[PDB]
């Protein structure tokens, strides 16, 4: 049991009884909850008796019990039954939070009728959100996806109405009116098809009647099928073993196709049984294994955790935020819990809290960003929420890294006691019995920490390094539940490298951080090595903006921090990357930026000894759905890796004018020397004429296949994307140097070369002897 | 004047450990010639040996050595129409084929006697003698004999049963050894002709090249390509490496391995049947191995490289102490002089 198709349960599909209720409209509705088949949409039957319909993959968490939202409205409280006579009403209460981006998030509060439905519900929903195949799933089911909708959102009269499809793909009128009467459904009386002729059958040749691909044509013609109509099995196996193939891979381990499989496709993707039982696929059927499940363009091991756990907390990068309780504007924005909440449920590990004293009438220590007109949320809802959410998406050790303000040993004690209080078994108070805290002792594994919880303070005003330069001194109470993580003032790269003690950790401010990457980088990498470093952006970004983190990732820095709130071209990565490795948060770093023994330059302009670079090739074909608008698109396609590799010059032309189903026609993008390629990461984006933004992915230079596949677009913060996908051809292959290309080839086979060239000096001999 | 003296030596102890070079060598070879098995004996002699731990780390993939090796033992029953003798073999080869290969952590009753009871088939016996014809590892033999100690519920290999293990490697990994003196980093890579494109990455600052040869390779035909024989590549894959410009002052050291199971092999199959021009006595133990020698030896275009060349079993750790100890002198004299 590794990653598992997302099953929706009994109770789930037929629904049970709930209540929904809303604040600031005094709404309180009946409503029967449900959860389709295949795990898209949960939906229910409106107060308008309008179906509305919620997309599944865009739950961001799903709150049960003491947790759920509670309402804070006196009238509201009553008559749900608050001020009544049953403790019991906590045990119904669900909570659904929702949203694209973790600032933009609408709640959505239920209440159950039945004793315990709402607490099976909330976590099996919660499972569905949060799959793993789910989200990275194939073409053919987002498109099934597009086709549950339009089912869902029936009218008064429990049909699909026309404008509901005209507004879906409002990339054309007129073309979709003839295609829905080629089908055959009367669309034509009162604007509305019945349900029963609308079968998954018929939404799929309403498409292809629709949507003319001319581009699935021509690589047809491409694979030997001259004589146009079908493909042989031969055909298939030989295109899949040529083509779809990553040619990095071992042959023994990763085998090619063969004959008695490639059969089953056919037979799983080819509609005609005139032509299935003739062992041969329609071009109907190619289109179809194109999307598919086996043809998707990552491999399932690149998505599972399957990276190793055991080596040194120091040898992985970390998913880390920088002032997390901020929601907005570093200035005069407002702070929140509920950040903390949607921080860890992303996959990030590393949150910062800047706590301060509190109040003479109370004795309250709370958290917010140092004078500078913000809102101030209180400690203990924030460590309550942290407490919460830590272990959801990751099962992972998490930091807290404490910017300590607090100036007495009264307030100072009392959020000791919060800390043990709060998460108890969860926060290390002392070290592990296998690796004490001495000289040369080296950090514990991530495995060797899961679940837990490590502080990060202490122990025993500055215009661009923020409140973080004057931070107070650390009291007895605190600094105890601090260990492995010790913030220390930073000196020098030998200095702190010879002292050998590896729990030693200090903080890098972007600036200070930027000048020894340039004036010491290979003294960086072998600091990195064995301790933990981490960098917070400077005070001059102010409006919450974020630097480009592969800069501090080249050199071995696990914790590069990043401001949550804004998701720009950093922030966009930084989802993305972590995405991989089961959403741990997680990723361990390539061979030699962790071995002591080797040593190598992050610039080096010229490939390294050990390593094995790679050279790849990304050619844009076409795209389909890419907007709710007839407008232009076009495609950027950059590499973020080292700066030797680093290149985000490339785009294609601005489509003709369709976004409906344009192709492109367009000489590949050629990243022809891949120094190293376990760091480096592809990353495909599709904009608008103008600028506007449409959806973007992220992929591995190291995992990602080649061949002609489909690419499913996701949002800003990687979220899938239903409609949007392009179609794309890649070439990731071993680097050869120019100058090595026949000597490589000897040695892939040596039979021939032996053969071909002895034959020539032994044919050359009566000439001479 | 105890504790001053005593840091005067550790200061000097720390002076020859850094003050000494390495020199960095290559195993190269075709598929399955015995290369990782060679590292493991270098990291069981001169690097950590293998713990407890460690042993039981592999206790996964001794079980999916019997799966993978029995898997392929039932489909070349009927690959070459080959009946089963008992018939109540036939539910259990029904249940072993349809098991997954990849997920398996246990061992118990439901296959344990089933897998048992295959080995015993003469049909399956008269199988692993036709191994040549397709595709079975030769720890197989080893392994499926004692099925009773593997079965136990708290089995726990020995370093014999960890070198016998099917990994196959893939990439280009460098594991450093330290012999006192001297640090020997030597670089495995793969074998198969997926793995030969990447080997470029690593021919910079070769000292020497440890080029590996499987002698029971002369009847055998490469998994990659069915329909070519294992010996010719080898030395075809020898042929090309000796002319490289990049190995010109460096050393070349031809192990001829799996010198056990040429021994074996050569009682039933002949070397006369495969390589033509072999003028030596047939079912020759000695002889058979000093023709294969010779024949990779006279594939010398350099008249002046002399070529130092050892017999060896990868298997056997005290073969290799014996066999590296030279081949560690034959390095240092021809570099520090
Ligand atoms: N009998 C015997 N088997 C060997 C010897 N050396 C290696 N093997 C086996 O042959 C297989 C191939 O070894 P391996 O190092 O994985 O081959 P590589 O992939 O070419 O490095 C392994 O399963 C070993 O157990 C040997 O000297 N004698
Ligand atoms: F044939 Al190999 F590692 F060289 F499996
Ligand atoms: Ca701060
Ligand atoms: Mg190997």
């Amino acid at each position: 049991l590794q990653l598992e198709p997302p099953t929706v349960v009994e109770t789930l599909r037929r629904g049970s009884k709930f209540i929904k209720w809303d604040e600031e409209t005094s709404s309180r509705n009946l409503v029967t909850l449900r959860v389709d088949p295949n795990g898209f949409f949960l939906y229910w039957t409106g107060p308008n008796m309008e179906v509305d319909t919620l997309d599944i993959s865009s739950i961001r968490d799903t709150r049960t019990g003491r947790y759920a939202r509670l309402p804070k409205d006196p009238k509201i409280r009553e008559v749900l039954g608050f001020g009544g006579p049953d403790a019991r009403l906590e045990e119904k209460l669900m909570t659904v939070v929702s949203g694209p981006d973790p600032v933009n998030t609408v709640f959505l509060n239920f209440m159950a009728v039945q004793d315990d439905t709402a607490k099976v519900w909330s976590e099996e929903l919660f499972k569905l959100a949060m799959n793993i195949l789910a989200q990275n799933a194939s073409r053919n089911t987002f498109l099934r996806k597009a086709y549950t909708k339009l089912k869902l959102q029936v009218n008064q009269d429990g049909r699909i109405p026309v404008k509901n499809i005209l507004k879906m793909f409002s990339a054309d009128k007129k073309r979709v009116e003839t295609a829905l009467e080629s089908c055959g459904l009367k669309f034509n009386r009162s604007e509305s098809i019945r349900p029963d002729e609308f079968s998954l059958e018929i939404f799929e040749r309403f498409l292809n009647k629709l949507c003319l691909r001319p581009d699935i044509d021509k690589i047809l013609l491409e694979i030997g099928a001259k004589g146009k109509p079908y493909l042989t099995l031969e055909q298939l196996m030989d295109f899949i073993n040529q083509k779809q193939r990553d040619p990095r891979l071992n042959e023994v381990l990763y085998p090619p196709l063969r004959p008695s499989q490639a059969r089953l496709l056919i037979e799983k993707y080819e509609p005609n049984q005139q032509f299935l039982e003739r062992d041969q696929m329609s071009m109907e059927g190619f289109s179809r294994y194109l999307g598919g499940e086996e043809n998707g363009i990552l491999p399932l091991e690149a998505l599972d955790l399957s990276t190793d756990m055991t080596q040194p907390l120091s040898a992985y990068f970390i998913n880390s935020s920088h002032n997390t309780y901020l929601t907005a504007g570093q200035l005069a924005g407002t702070s929140s819990v509920e950040m903390y909440r949607q921080a860890l449920l992303w996959g990030c590990r590393c949150v910062e809290l800047d706590v301060w004293k509190g109040r003479p009438p109370e004795e309250e220590p709370f958290i917010t960003h140092g004078f500078t007109m913000t809102t101030e949320v209180p400690l203990r809802d924030v460590l309550e929420a942290i407490a919460e959410t830590a272990f959801k998406t990751s099962p992972y050790p998490v930091i807290l890294s404490f910017e300590n303000h607090v100036d007495s040993a009264k307030q100072q004690a009392k959020m000791a006691e919060y800390c043990r209080s709060i998460f108890g078994d969860a926060l290390l108070i002392e070290p592990l019995d296998k690796y004490p805290l001495a000289p040369g002792v080296p950090l514990p594994s991530p495995q060797d920490l899961m679940g837990r919880i490590l502080v990060k303070n202490k122990k025993r005003p500055t215009t661009d390094e923020g409140t973080a330069s004057s931070e107070v001194n650390a009291t007895e109470e605190m600094s105890t539940l601090v260990n492995y993580i010790e913030p220390v003032k930073f000196k020098s790269f030998e200095a702190a490298r010879k002292r050998n003690k590896c729990f030693e950790m200090s903080s890098f401010v972007e600036t200070k951080a930027m000048e020894q990457l340039t004036k010491s980088p290979m003294e960086f990498v072998e600091y990195n090595k064995q301790q933990l470093s981490r960098i917070y952006p400077k005070g001059t970004r102010v409006d919450s903006s974020n630097y480009m983190p592969q800069l501090f990732w080249n050199v071995g820095c696990q914790l590069v921090a990043l401001n949550f709130q804004t998701l720009d071209v950093a922030m966009q990565l930084n989802a993305g990357v972590f995405e991989y490795n089961g959403r741990s948060g997680y990723l361990l770093k390539p061979e030699f930026m962790r071995r002591p023994d080797k040593s190598f330059d992050p610039f080096t302009e010229v490939i390294v000894d050990g390593i094995v670079a790679n050279a790849l090739r990304v050619k844009v074909i076409s795209g389909q759905f890419l907007s709710d608008r007839k407008v232009g698109i076009y495609v950027e396609v950059d590499m973020f890796g080292l700066p030797v590799d680093t290149r985000r010059k490339y785009r294609t032309r601005t489509s003709q004018g369709n976004s409906f189903n344009p192709v492109w026609d367009e000489e590949p993008f050629d990243f022809p020397k891949v120094v190293l390629p376990t760091l480096a990461s592809l990353r495909i984006a599709a904009f608008e004429e103008g600028g506007k933004f449409v959806g973007h992915r992220i992929l591995p230079v190291s995992a990602i296949r080649s061949g002609y596949h489909y690419v499913c677009l996701r949002n800003e913060a990687n979220q899938p994307l239903c409609l949007p996908a392009l179609l794309i051809y890649t070439e990731a292959s071993d680097y050869i140097p120019d100058d090595h290309q026949d000597y490589a080839e000897a040695l892939i086979n040596p039979i021939k070369h032996v053969s071909l060239m002895d034959q020539r000096a032994r044919q050359l001999a009566a000439l001479i002897g | 004047a105890r504790r001053i003296n005593d840091e005067i030596e550790r200061q000097l102890r720390r002076d020859k450990r850094d003050a000494r070079r390495e020199l960095k060598l290559l195993l190269l070879g075709t598929g399955e010639s015995g290369k990782s098995t060679f590292i493991k004996q270098m990291r069981i002699i001169h690097g950590s040996g293998y713990s407890d731990e460690d042993k039981r780390g592999f206790t996964k993939l001794v079980y999916q050595n019997i799966f993978t090796a029995m898997q392929a033992m039932i489909r070349a029953m009927d690959t070459l129409k080959i009946p089963y003798k008992y018939e109540h073999n036939k539910a259990h080869a029904q249940l072993v084929r349809e098991v997954d290969v990849e997920k398996v952590s246990a061992f118990e009753n439901p296959y344990v006697d089933a897998i048992k009871s295959l080995w015993n088939d003469p049909g399956i016996q008269e199988c692993y003698d036709r191994r040549r014809e397709y595709q079975l590892s030769d720890s197989t033999k080893y392994y499926l004999n004692d099925l009773d100690r593997v079965a136990d519920p708290s089995y726990l290999p020995t370093q014999q049963d960890v070198l016998r293990v099917r990994v196959p490697t893939t990439g280009i990994i460098e594991y450093p050894f330290d012999l006192q003196s001297v640090i020997f980093r030597m670089v495995d890579v793969g074998g198969q002709r997926s793995e030969r494109r990447k080997w470029i990455h690593c021919f910079e600052n070769v000292t020497s090249i440890m080029f590996l040869v499987a002698l029971s390779e002369y009847d055998q035909v490469l998994v990659e390509s069915d329909n070519e024989n294992r010996m010719e590549e080898s030395k075809a894959l020898f042929r090309t490496i000796i002319t490289y410009p990049w190995f010109q002052n460096s050393s070349v050291i031809l192990f001829l391995n799996k010198k056990d199971l040429l021994e074996e092999k050569i009682m039933y199959s002949h070397l006369v049947d495969y390589f033509p021009e072999y003028d030596g006595p047939q079912r020759d133990a000695q002889a058979a191995r000093e023709f294969i020698l010779k024949m990779f030896v006279d594939l010398n275009p350099d008249s002046d490289k002399i070529i130092y060349s050892h017999f060896t079993c990868a298997t056997d750790t005290e073969n290799i102490r014996f066999v590296f100890a030279a081949v560690k002198d034959t390095i240092l004299q021809l570099n520090l002089k």
